[PDB]
RNA sequence: AAGGGUGCUUGACUGUGAGACAUACAGGUCGAACAGGUGAGAAAUCAGGUCAUAGUGAUCCGGUGGUCCAGUAUGGAAUGG
RNA sequence: AUCAGGACAUUAUCAUGUAGAGAAUAGGUAGGAGCAAUCGAUGCAAGUUCGCUAGGACUUGUUGAUGCGAAAGGUGGAAUACUACCCUUGGUUGUGUGCUGUUCUAAUUGGUAACUGUUAUCCAGUUUCAAGACAGUGUUAGGUGGGCAGUUUGACUGGGG
RNA sequence: GGACUGUUUAACUAAAACACAACUCUAUGCCAAACCGUAAGGUGAUGUAUAUGGGGUGACACCUGCCCAGUGCUGGAAGGU
RNA sequence: UGGACCUAAGCUGAGGCUGAAAAGCGUAGGCGAUGGACAACAGGUUAAUAUUCCUGUACUUACAGUUAGACUGAUGGAGUG
RNA sequence: GGAGAUGGGGAGCUGUAGCGAAAGCGAGUUUUAAAAGAGCGUUUGUUUGUUAUUAUAGACCCGAAACGGGUUGAGCUAGUCAUGAGCAGGUUGAAGGUUGAGUAACAUCAACUGGAGGACCGAACCGACUCUCGUUGAAACGAUAGCGGAUGACUUGUGAUU
RNA sequence: CCUGAGUAGCUCGGAAAACGUUAUUUUGAGUGAAUCUGCCCAGACCAUUGGGUAAGCCUAAAUACUAAUUAGUGACCGAUA
RNA sequence: GGGUAGGUGGUAAGAACCUCAGAUCCGGAGAUUUCCGAAUGGAGCAAUCCGGUAGUUGGAAACAGCUAUCAUUAAUUGAUGAAUAAAUAGUCAAUUAAAGCAAUACGUGGUGAAGUGAAACAUCUCAGUAGCCACAGGAAAAGAAAACGAAUGUGAUUCCGUGUGUAGUGGCGAGCGAAAGCGGAACAGGCCAAACUUAUCAUUAGAUAGGGGUUGUAGGGCUUGCAAUGUGGACUUGAAAA
């Protein structure tokens, strides 16, 4: 089992530490974004190097993030079939990302924040990049 | 096949030694769960694997 | 009298057993005599359950009590005897 | 993953208890002769709990320096303040477990649909939809189980039953 | 006697047996239940309770009484093991 | 009559699914007439063959080369079958 | 080593001290307080040949019905499935429909049409109720003569399947 | 500093070993260590003493068998063998 | 090459030839080697049917001769490419292996009965036997101690005799039956992982290829010196000889 913790402190009272109990298969092992560390060499060896490693992700989490907000706000255009605004079939994360693409971005779904677009016109959709950032990308559909 | 594909490791096959000690013979099955892996090529895969050695992927940090 | 009453006790002993009976085997039955330490009795004597004949069931396995037995190298123990 | 509930321990914290006599609500064994005052009394107001309708205590606000017959009286089997250890019963922050009960999803499932490999009702992959840590599945353990299997089911016997 | 027409023990029994139309009871809410298979898979069904499997009676008419102690079946919510 | 055309039940079955093993299931494809589609009649002859050979008269399906007309129109859609 | 007798090869086997459950003791030893008593002992070998008997292997021979495992068979027959064929001949004359009467309009009735049915009589076809014959037969289940169904839950060929 | 980790063990069901499950050895399910002052072993077990260092690989020879090629043998058969 | 004087396979005489320019015959090496058959272009009722592709010849062209090639699977290499932008799945091509058979025998491994014995029978035995199945091999398997096991001890494995029908185990019934020790046949023990070091991988290497090192009277690595040039084979190519 691999006690470590990362990038915020999520659910309970810790840090950016090895905090971290044993759960096994739970928000430990199906979160990829949390270090599982060997209690090998993260005592002092891995402490020092790893910790100014993750000031690197984290700048340039920092970095890349605003990076990527810069291609959001530099529209999302999903062309829909519609029964005079009402659609037949509806708006997606999956959709949403897959249209994300034409702007060279590739983003998980699951940091694309909501509930299905059922109506052509302007949706304001809220992406989680991370813990303490969070973007505002114009999703426009659009009546085909 | 009901033996896993990391290893092979099958069924065993032994009796079924009830109280007054009548033999019957009798199998047992590996425990095959279908949880996923990551190779080092991406092809994330989805295998029929055992539980033991779901552990030790687990523990190399495999997923 | 081997029956009835009384006094005293517990031989309703331990360790044995020459010689016989009847027996396919297993088993059963009787018993002089010897050592230890006793009871009754003045003493001789008697007493190893009852007047006699039935009243009971192998082996294996496991348990219980004692032990001048062993204890998988040694000291113990477990486990056996 | 998360929230709620109640149970038993305990970290820190209070109390809790009426046979009579005993100035009174005596739970048991001690060290015990003094003890209180800004870790603030007499008199009063409110209240949780408790109930012997009388009492205890805890918690607060005002009060302000004179006090304890619940030290010494006196009782009684056990005797009074003050520092401790042990019982009955309740509330508390706290964990530790599991127990039922919710919600959520990423594991997982699909004989919901769409797409591609593809001229393919199997299949693999992506998404959707429904379920949802249940189900199915491996081991382990109870129950019902002639559906199924291997077997016994005596002998004498004026024939055998 | 059985309602009928039918089927049956090739090669000793064609019948009063079996079937049947109709009746009732029960199971089953769809990945249905039952079933074959170790499982995959498949039937049921390219069906959906006016449908499907099973037990029992056996056209049509009239009737189908009493007992829920025992066995079985269903439900139960506190307790006991 | 049948292949070289077609498919039914069904059989086989790349990948694939499941199964200690062999094998089992199954998709695309492929096979599979008892069926669909396809153009020849009469008579004569030999010891033995005959819509097969011969005589007489026919039709079909391909192939080029040629004359004239016309823009053809499928591995796929539809109708027919 | 002549697919030899044999030579090497002492590792072991039996006998030479028994008794006791055993440590142990030792011509004694176990039981026993007992050195009494009793039990058991206080020397008669071994290796081969041959014969009798015996043990484990089928073990004198022949003899089951059976038990289990793997395969081969649905070309007969039973069922299902695809696809085809067959039922001479003759009767009865349904339901429905058209018309006429009747009905306030129905209902009902009469004529005509229509041509149903697990219908009728009976050959091919299928089945197999009775007698007689034959029963080492013509025949490993039949013949003459009768017999039931014969447009249907029918009969039958070809192919596939359990 | 290194000396083979879901490993040796421990638990639930079974077995190989002469042993009918027991030290040793293997394992379908669960859990799970230590690092030369170590780890395992000497029939449950602990201490002392002593032996050996798993959890990685490879290995001729002696051994089993002869349908086959060649030479040859038989107190083996001699056409119901 | 040998070897001579006959020969053209047996039921087989005759007919017609070859041969003593050295045939037939015998031995070595070669080539041919229709069709089916693992069968493999596609089928299929085995030994038959129907083809594709690329050459060449004939032909005016269909078409016919004559050649080669055309299964699947696994590994490797290259190209291409989806839902989806990249990527992977997939598809196409090239090269290399096997798929099968049999010696009714031997070996290993998986799975695994019953008859019978117990005078019946279930624990048990028969038996890990037969059978089914996979896999080779000329032999296989096993194997160089986390050992034996009771000692001033042996020192990989295998096989034979004995230990012994013992110690034990068993409804303590039937039955089963070693491991030590001892005498023998044969005899060899080698090599990786990891410490450390080198080069390179967006060096996030935790990876790729080297050096180094192989273990128990503990060893190896790390720092420092001396002695070494050699045996040895579980073994590559040539030459010569028997
Ligand atoms: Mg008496
Ligand atoms: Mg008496
Ligand atoms: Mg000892
Ligand atoms: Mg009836
Ligand atoms: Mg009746
Ligand atoms: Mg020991």
């Amino acid at each position: 089992m691999k006690v470590i913790l990362k990038q915020d402190v999520s659910n309970l009272g810790k840090r950016f530490d090895v905090v971290d109990v044993k759960d096994g298969y739970a928000i430990h092992f199906l979160f990829p974004k949390k270090l599982a560390a060997p209690l090998t060499k993260k005592s002092l060896q891995d402490r020092d190097l790893f910790l100014k490693k993750q000031q690197e992700h984290y700048e340039i989490n920092k970095a890349l993030s605003h990076k990527l907000k810069e291609v959001i706000e530099q529209e999302l255009h999903f062309s829909l079939k519609e029964h005079n605004g009402r659609p037949y079939g509806s708006i997606i994360t999956k959709q949403i990302i897959n249209q994300a693409h034409t702007k060279g971005m590739a983003l998980q779904k699951f940091m694309f924040k909501d509930n299905v677009r059922l109506g052509f016109g302007d949706h304001e959709i809220t992406l989680h990049i991370f813990e303490d950032t969070t973007a505002v990308l114009k999703v426009k559909v659009t009546p085909d | 096949a009901k033996k896993d594909q990391l290893t092979l490791r099958g069924p065993l096959y032994g009796n079924n030694r009830s109280h007054s000690k009548t033999i019957t013979r009798r199998k047992w099955n590996v425990n095959l769960q279908p949880c996923k892996v990551k190779t080092a090529d991406g092809k994330t895969t989805r295998i029929l694997v055992s539980t033991r050695t779901l552990r030790t992927l687990k523990k190399h940090n495999r997923l």
